[PDB]
DNA sequence: AGGAGAAGGAGCAGAGCG
DNA sequence: CGCTCTGCTCCTTCTCCTTTCCT
């Protein structure tokens, strides 16, 4: 039962998430260029490593 | 009630001084003791001698302080506005745009008490140089900005503004933004345009700072 | 040198997809929560929903949720009359709670609707209210009904 | 749209993974389709391993060209960038 | 009549006083009474916190939206036994807070900053919008990896 | 008020009728009553409230193991709550979640 | 070096005044961890 | 289903009127 | 002074959207 919500859920979080990118400026930024965070998480670190 | 006139008087109090330390930190001179009044002050200097409070004794006016007006040099005096009618009308509003008129003041707050008409606001955003803000009194019992889930907003100045965007090679359209008429933008009376920086504490990063504009 | 060159290594390089990378990460533990508030028996503490269910309403950001909880800090600590003195104050409709009975009275040319509002039960259940609230509370709701 | 100029550059003087697999992938088409090497090759057929060699003992003719969200850029080569 | 709240607030279900791990004896209150139990008598207004982001963001604002947005899914994804790095979760709420209002992550949240006509049909209400997109002469940039 | 017309047992209402008259009115057979030198009146009891109870909790009598705690060197657990209520798929086992009984730190195994 | 909101240069008086935060705000953090750490080490040598 | 969104009604304090 | 507009605020009816696919 709690298979097709999970998918929907991890497909929309994707639709929202998809397109934010570190830039060279370290900035976290959209598509269309609109700062949304000024350093990842207030860091700047990457969390795997 | 004689319980519900202490309780009327205890929440008109807290919310006197809630306006005090927000006109205050938005850069006009009140001093700490004026601020830091006591309830049996506030009895004996705001009520009659019937055993009421009186709203009439509280209006009262600010003036910008010496480093804000260094800051900002376009920033004129205010005049706080209590209101006895529960139900502001048309009436007491135009009123009180004629009285901020006549005195030339550049802003203006109503803490008005119950109940504010959709007619009465349409006379709100009427007058070419100024501005009035108004102001619930249920609303103005904890200040905002003491509570612990409210970072510490500051206000930029023009010349700060300039400097943020001359940094990032940024443009205003880009910035996030804070909705006009938000809890915390409205106590420091944003206007459009205006950038607030932010400085948020996580656990797991210490301070850092961000910024909004006012949208 | 171990501690500066760890510490130089680790920073967001540029053009990572981070936004992709934390939607993945917070959507693939989110398919294994049960579609239930599953719960050790044997505490039946108050009720709240915090299963993805609950990450649901918060991604949707919906205006109505299930089991909204406020929590309130107090100043005092004692259980007799320091924190049921505020508690009375956050409550529902009480009307009923110290009627302690209700009666519906004819006469000649007057038709009555009579209440004994008992006071026993308010000195125990410390509450701020003796008479004109009741009646003030009565004459607001004869506005709002009839 | 100017370049920053080699004086003053803000970049982070570490080559990225992304950075990494692309100078690798065009290196080895370039080397498919039929360019001259640099490495002594030994015996190796794999225009992907050889490029690999190449950029172990740093001879890759390529600069990259690093792009700033307002539209300048700045040009860091692979014997600059380091890993 | 026994029907008509004579006392409290009429937004809130129930209180129950809890007995906190330290000793301490707070109440916490099950209801949409945010403003009103900030305000009461007896309590600290400002350590007061509800569940609802979107209460948290009428009444103290959109930072205080964020934050209460990253708390609540850290607690709904740390008492499941699931380990995610906060950071995650940090842009999770940035995303969902960084237009001024709470934009949530459905279809009609979706239309928050996205303005990509084929991304928005690629996702949900395909026809619609790209119906919309003709009238309006929408004018999209081939930007978004979609 | 809840009374009803002898002799048609249908249902006795007070009329707005003439000269100021609030008498039990029948409206379907012709029955009338005269409420002067009154005594009518309805009585209902109403159940107040109990004093209610706090709701501290009972990690008391809550299932228990023996295992360790992922952040060991912070707190000392030895124990842990449990329960066996999650079973992805059939051939794959059950898991088991717990909660650190001296921290309280939940995972799930 | 913690420069102003408007770009001057802070009088080493206002350095924690928090509003003057800005990035390189966690790397100092780090760098102080790093010492305290360090010192930590010497403060039970020396006192061994 | 549930679950929000949206377009049309329906009663209602408000405000101006002779 | 009821009357009569202008405007909310509340409410009901009416569609969309729901998981890996596995060739
Ligand atoms: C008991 C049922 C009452 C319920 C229908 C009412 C009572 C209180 C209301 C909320 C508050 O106003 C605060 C928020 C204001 C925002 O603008 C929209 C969301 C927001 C959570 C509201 C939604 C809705 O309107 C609520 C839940
Ligand atoms: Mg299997
Ligand atoms: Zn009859
Ligand atoms: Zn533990």
């Amino acid at each position: 039962v709690k298979t097709a919500e999970t998918g929907y859920m991890s497909r929309r979080l994707m639709k929202s998430l998809e397109d934010l990118s570190c830039q060279y400026d370290n900035t976290v930024r959209t598509s269309a260029n609109g700062i949304v965070q000024f350093t990842y998480g207030g860091d700047g670190l990457d969390p795997l490593e | 009630m004689d319980q519900e006139n202490e309780r009327n008087i205890s929440r008109l109090w807290r919310a006197f001084r809630t306006v005090k330390e927000m006109v205050k930190d938005r850069g006009y001179f009140i001093t700490q003791e004026e601020v830091e009044l006591p309830l049996e002050d506030f009895k004996a200097k705001y009520c009659d001698s019937m055993g009421r409070p009186q709203r009439k004794m509280m209006s009262f006016q600010a003036n910008p302080t010496e480093e804000s007006i260094s800051k900002f040099p376009d920033m004129g005096s205010l005049w706080v506005e209590f209101c006895d009618e529960p139900s502001v009308g048309v009436k007491t509003m135009k009123t009180f745009v004629i009285h901020i008129q006549e005195k030339n003041f550049q802003t203006g707050i109503f803490v008005y008490q119950n109940n504010i008409t959709p007619s009465a606001m349409k006379l709100v955003p009427s007058i070419p140089p100024a501005t009035i803000e108004t102001f619930n009194e249920a609303a103005l019992v904890v200040n905002i900005t003491h509570h612990e889930l409210v970072p510490k907003h500051i206000r930029l100045s023009s010349d700060e503004k300039r400097e943020l965007l001359k940094r990032y090679r940024l443009k205003e359209s880009q910035l996030p933004r804070i909705q006009r008429a938000d809890p915390v933008a409205l106590y420091l009376g944003l206007k459009r345009g205006e950038v607030v920086k932010i400085i948020r504490k996580s656990e797991t990063s210490g301070r850092y700072a961000s910024y909004r504009i006012c949208m | 040198e171990i501690a500066l060159f760890k510490y130089r290594k680790a920073r967001l390089e540029p053009g990572t997809a981070i936004g992709a990378i934390g939607a993945q990460s917070i959507g693939e533990p989110g398919t294994q929560m049960t579609l239930k508030t599953f719960h050790f028996a044997g505490v039946a503490s108050m009720n709240v929903t915090l299963g993805v269910p609950r990450i649901k309403e918060i991604i949707n950001a919906s205006k109505v949720i299930s089991t909204p909880i406020i929590n309130a800090v107090l100043v005092n600590d004692n259980d007799e009359r320091a924190a049921r003195v505020v508690k009375g104050r956050v409550e529902k409709t009480l009307l009923s709670d110290v009627a302690f009975y209700v009666q519906d009275v004819y006469k000649d040319n007057l038709s009555f609707i009579q209440v004994r509002i008992d006071l026993g039960t308010i000195d125990k259940l410390q509450l701020e209210l003796t008479i004109e609230d009741i009646a003030v509370a009565i004459t607001r709701a004869s506005k709002l009904k009839i | 749209e100017k370049a920053i100029p080699k004086d003053q550059r803000a970049t982070t003087p570490y080559m990225t993974k992304y950075e990494r697999a692309r100078i690798l992938g065009t290196r080895a088409l370039q080397i498919s389709m039929n360019a001259p090497v640099f490495v002594d090759l030994e015996g190796e057929t794999d225009p992907l391993r050889i490029a690999m060699k190449e950029l172990a003992e740093k001879k890759i003719p390529l600069v990259i060209r690093r792009y700033l969200p307002d539209g300048s850029f700045e040009d860091w080569s692979v014997e600059e960038l380091i890993v | 009549l026994p029907d008509v709240v004579v006392k409290g607030l009429p937004d809130i279900s129930r209180a129950v006083i809890n007995i906190r791990d330290d000793g301490k004896r707070e109440l916490l209150v099950e209801g949409y009474g945010l403003r009103d139990v900030m305000c009461t008598d007896g309590v600290i207004g400002s350590r007061t916190t509800t569940n609802h982001v979107l209460e948290v963001f009428s009444v103290l604002g959109i930072e205080a939206a964020r934050y209460s947005i990253i708390r609540e899914i850290n607690y709904t994804m740390s008492n499941h036994g699931m380990s995610v790095d906060p950071r995650h979760i940090q842009l999770l709420g940035d995303v969902m807070t960084y237009k001024g209002e709470v934009l949530g992550i459905t279809r009609f949240g979706l239309s928050k900053m996205r303005d990509s006509v084929l991304q928005l049909a690629s996702f949900e209400k395909t026809t619609d919008h790209l119906f919309d997109a003709a009238f309006y002469m929408k004018k999209d940039a081939v930007e978004g990896v979609s | 008020m809840l009374s009803f017309c002898p002799s048609c047992n249908n249902m006795l209402l007070i009329t707005s009728g003439d000269s100021g008259v609030y008498t039990l009115a029948c409206r379907s057979c012709p029955y009338e009553f005269p409420i002067e030198g009154i005594e009518i009146y309805d009585r209902k009891k109403l159940p107040r409230k109990e004093v209610d109870d706090v709701l501290g909790g009972g990690w008391d009598n809550v299932d228990q193991t023996k295992t360790q705690c992922p952040n060991y060197d912070t707190c000392g657990g030895e124990s842990a709550y449990f329960f066996q209520l999650q079973i992805r798929s059939a051939d794959e086992p059950m898991t088991t979640f717990y909660k650190c009984v001296n921290c309280g730190h939940r995972w799930k195994e | 070096v913690r420069y102003d909101n408007s770009g001057c240069l802070v009088k080493r008086e206002d350095l924690n005044k928090a509003e003057y935060v800005d990035q390189y705000d966690a790397e100092r953090d780090f760098y102080h961890s790093l010492r305290e750490y360090i010192n930590g080490k010497a403060t039970a040598l020396a006192n061994l």
